[PDB]
């Protein structure tokens, strides 16, 4: 019979042509198609739908289709689109988008995702489902930010360190074979993706490669270390014919040579840029045109992102004291003038609201919040709607477009840097189960369930000693996904091809699921989903302008914005 | 002093209403958890104190007003539930839309 | 301009389950003394024995009811009810053990309604 929108809404999920508010922003979605059909909806719970002889099958085996667990009724958004439809995996394996139940009573079931005794129903009504962010720049100091990090639905963590060093806390970096097998040894214990990145300087082929044949995923150049052109050289070298990706943190001295010299020295080749900006350490103050070049991949950091009225004092302070820089000296005064500087952060506002940069990172516990990569994501993303007011693809007053061109900068972009697309970054079949569930409300704050392998792995969850699970006080607490032996089998360690092959999970006894990294060479800005925009980048070297296709770019920082004090305790 | 983790788990619920009153004391506008925190801990004192369930879940709608809270907050909280130790066992109480 | 977190802004219309399928409408009488509830989608000639109803009619049909809703039936309550076709495979294997089967060869439903002692048989 009829059925008015909001009861049905309320009761099920939004439907073509329904708008949902991104928490306390100004940013609606608006559901582009839907593959169920109306009247077929499946639910559990007593009465429900899903039961032995009803829209649950109850004869096939686990062999026959039959799926190991879905997603009822859930919104799914990424660079594909915004859609509501049903998420089925197997074998911790996505399988299967569309529609499930029981094709014996039901009409239109994708043949794939039969629904039958073997299988688990979690209900994501009224929820965004959204894949698991991948982290790019991550200083492994702490063990208990991973925590913090699957707090935000970060799924991949990729970095070096070994704690509370002086090298981990300024690079991330994993020098030698035997401080990446102690890492490697280590990660068992830690309920997240993890890639290793070795150093990346020398002046020789055979020390650089002996590091990616011990079980490396990338290369970092770091400035402390010395990024001479020979070392950059060498590094790419190795890269190249290892098929792994390299990140470089170009030199802020210009004590070896200035920007072109490094742009000789890559030589046009596919390299992936830390902190782009340039307020984390670059070439000062011209860094930023490597944002132009169609063969260099871009990325940021957060605390810089958006701007604010209090990004500027923080900063220089935050200079002051991990430099140990004085006010005794101007040289200090000087640097601390040609690095934070805020012509560029307004331009840079523009340019991640342009496509111009493709990707979005963290920097954890090195001038950046673990936390907060998402969160100062969809600030920026707000900010710059109101600023800039609506883009140019934009149809029947929604935002759809932005919305995929800013979750594709955490999510799908740096999987591509990384290489690492074919198993992780997005919801699609022959993907691994990597699934954040948000409610609404709380979009970028905090996530409701994060979902890791097929077993729910963390949540926010009320007080165990209830007979119900929601009373006070909720909190974020690890599942059953992440005890006993079960962490062995719900994450993926990524692992370079060559030392793959040699055996090295052997010798070392890993026991999580491998992964390997590949076709990283071969791609460029060109690739990046709806951020694959080069142009030039111009910096004036005296006014420090940012003029882009012969116009200046800057932007007023704002007093209040959302995604803040109301949701926060502190 | 022999505690389950029930109760170190509700102490800092506890530390968080004392805080939350100390915030609204000042004369600040509360956001979404130290509301929560409030409203719970008074349902648990009021526990504690000796009132029933039906009278617990009558008085706990009017405890804060909207225009003590942040904008918009009124609607974060569609109900609050708690565990709390009656004279007589430990009891569920369940208020809904707190604050309007 | 009130700020709300998750708010929908849904679109003028309405949504219409089960469409271009036939409708039929048929009389529900509890005869027994417990309350009996029904979901949407379960099958209606194997539904309790203590329902009085034209059972030949209720095969191979469902409640038109939103899906997840339910009907309910006091003791000796009465009432009108809407069944559609159950479409797909049209194969229902299971429930209370009658059909196990297609819903084409319904003489065997009947025969074994009868057989078990099901109510509303004709
Ligand atoms: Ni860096
Ligand atoms: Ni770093
Ligand atoms: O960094």
């Amino acid at each position: 019979m009829k059925i008015n929108r909001q009861q049905y809404a309320e009761s099920y999920g939004p439907t073509v042509g329904d708008q949902v508010r991104l928490a306390d922003t100004d940013l609606w979605i608006e559901v582009e198609k839907d593959y169920t059909t109306y009247g077929d909806e499946a639910n559990f719970g007593g009465g429900k739908v899903l039961r032995e002889g009803m829209g649950e099958n109850g004869t096939y085996t686990r062999t026959e289709n039959v799926l190991d667990l879905l997603l009822t009724n859930a919104l799914i958004l990424d660079y594909t689109g915004i859609y509501k439809a049903d998420i089925g995996v197997k074998d911790g394996y996505i399988v299967g988008i569309g529609k499930g139940g029981n094709p014996d009573i039901m009409d239109g079931v994708t043949p794939n995702m039969i629904v039958g005794t073997a299988t688990e129903v979690i209900a994501a009504e009224g929820k965004i489902v959204t894949a698991g962010g991948i982290d790019t720049h991550v200083h492994f100091i702490n063990p208990d930010q991973v925590d913090v990090a699957l707090a935000n639905g970060i799924t991949t963590l990729f970095g070096g360190g070994t704690g509370p060093a002086e090298g981990s806390k300024a690079t991330t970096v994993t020098p030698g074979p035997w401080n990446i097998e102690k890492m490697l040894k280590s990660t068992e214990g830690l309920p997240i993706n993890v890639g290793i990145l070795g150093k990346g300087h020398g002046s020789s082929i055979a020390p650089i490669m002996e590091q990616i044949d011990a079980g490396a995923a990338g290369l970092k150049i770091h400035e402390d270390w010395g990024a001479t052109p020979a070392s950059i050289d060498r590094s790419l070298t190795v890269a190249d014919e290892a098929d792994v990706q390299v990140a470089i943190h170009s030199d802020t001295l210009n004590e070896a040579g200035f920007l072109e010299d490094t742009l000789r020295a890559i030589n046009g080749r596919v390299i992936h840029s830390f902190h782009v900006e340039g307020a984390g350490g670059g070439h000062a103050p011209d860094i930023m045109a490597m944002a132009g070049h169609p063969n260099v991949l871009p990325s940021s950091t957060n605390p810089t992102r958006p701007f604010t009225v209090n990004t500027i004092d923080e900063h220089l302070d935050m200079l002051m004291v991990c430099h140990h820089l004085k006010q005794n000296i101007p040289e200090d005064v000087a640097f601390a003038d040609s690095r934070i500087r805020p012509e560029t952060i307004a331009a840079e506002d523009i340019l991640h609201d342009l496509g111009i940069i493709s990707m979005m990172s963290t920097d954890a516990l090195a001038m950046g919040r673990a936390g907060e990569m998402v969160l100062r994501t969809w600030q920026t993303a707000d900010k710059m709607k109101k600023q800039r007011g609506p883009l140019a693809e934009e149809k029947n007053g929604s935002d759809n477009f932005r919305a995929k061109r800013y979750v594709s900068k955490y999510t799908i972009n740096p999987a591509i840097a990384q290489g690492i697309a074919h198993e992780v970054g997005s919801i699609e079949e022959g993907k691994f189960a990597d699934l954040v569930l948000w409610e609404p409300k709380f979009f970028g704050v905090k996530a409701d369930r994060v979902i890791k392998g097929g077993i729910i792995a963390y949540a926010q969850i009320g007080d165990p000693s209830a007979s119900i699970p929601t009373p006070q006080p909720v909190m974020g607490r690890r599942m059953y996904g992440t005890v006993g032996d079960l962490i062995h089998d719900t994450n993926i360690t990524f692992m370079s091809k060559s030392s793959i092959q040699q055996g090295v999970p052997a010798k070392l006894g890993l026991k999580r699921r491998i992964g390997t990294v590949k076709n990283c060479r071969n791609i460029g800005k060109k690739d990046m989903k709806w951020n694959d925009v080069t142009t030039d980048i111009d910096i004036n070297p005296e006014t420090y302008e940012v003029k882009v296709d012969g116009e200046v770019l800057t932007c007023e920082p704002v007093k209040e914005l959302p995604m803040a004090q109301r949701y926060f305790l502190f | 002093m022999h505690l389950n983790p029930a109760e170190k788990e509700k102490l800092q619920i506890f530390l968080a209403s004392e805080l939350a009153l100390k915030r609204k004391a000042r004369g600040l506008k509360l956001n979404y958890p130290e509301a929560v925190a409030i409203i719970t801990s008074f349902i648990m004192e009021g526990a504690r104190d000796g009132k029933t369930v039906a009278m617990l879940m009558e008085e706990g709608k009017h405890v804060l007003t909207r225009d003590d809270v942040m904008e918009g907050v009124p609607e974060m909280i569609d109900d609050i539930q708690a565990e709390a130790t009656f004279p007589d066992g430990t009891k569920l109480v369940t208020v809904h839309n707190p604050i309007s | 301009n009130y700020i709300v977190p998750g708010e929908y802004r849904v679109a003028e219309g309405e949504i219409e389950i089960n469409a271009g399928r036939e409708k039929t409408t048929i009389r529900v009488s509890n005869t027994g003394d417990r309350p009996i509830q029904v979901g949407s989608h379960i099958h209606f000639v194997e539904v309790n024995k203590e329902l009085l109803f034209d059972r030949a009619e209720g095969i191979g049909r469902r409640l038109n009811i939103p899906s997840g809703t339910a009907a309910r039936f006091e003791p000796g309550e009465e009432m009108e009810v809407e069944l559609t076709e159950l479409g797909g495979n049209r194969e229902v294997f299971g429930i209370s053990d009658l059909t196990n089967g297609s819903v084409d060869n319904k003489e065997l439903i009947l025969q074994r309604a009868k057989e078990l002692g099901y109510k509303g048989v004709e």
